[PDB]
């Protein structure tokens, strides 16, 4: 009697969830920017 | 010994009494599927 490797049920179908009708980041306009802060007073932007 | 005789309790009355010993001979039989436990369902960790 020999005990064969585990399956794993095949999954039938993908689920995708998201946040819809969200804001683009503009991380590239923030970037861009050109009033470019020197290491001593490094800025911060935040992204959510 | 008072003489050539010594004092003894012998009983004068009996009853029968159980006493239960459970004796283990057997164990659950665990069987692990090594492959399945180290690596689940991941093609990446079962190549390595
Ligand atoms: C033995 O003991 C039992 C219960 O203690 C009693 O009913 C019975 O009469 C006794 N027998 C004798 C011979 O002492």
């Amino acid at each position: 009697v020999y005990d064969l490797s585990g399956f794993t049920v095949k999954p039938v179908a993908t689920v995708h969830r998201r946040i819809p009708d969200l804001p683009d980041c503009d991380i590239d306009k923030w970037l861009n920017n050109f009033n470019v802060p020197s290491p001593l007073n490094w800025e911060r932007k935040i992204f959510s | 010994s008072v003489g050539g005789l010594y004092e003894i309790k012998i009983p004068t009355n009996f009853t029968i009494v159980g006493q239960e010993e459970f004796i283990q001979t057997n164990s659950p039989k665990v069987t692990i599927d090594c492959s399945l436990f180290v690596c689940s369902n991941y093609a990446a960790c079962h190549d390595l």
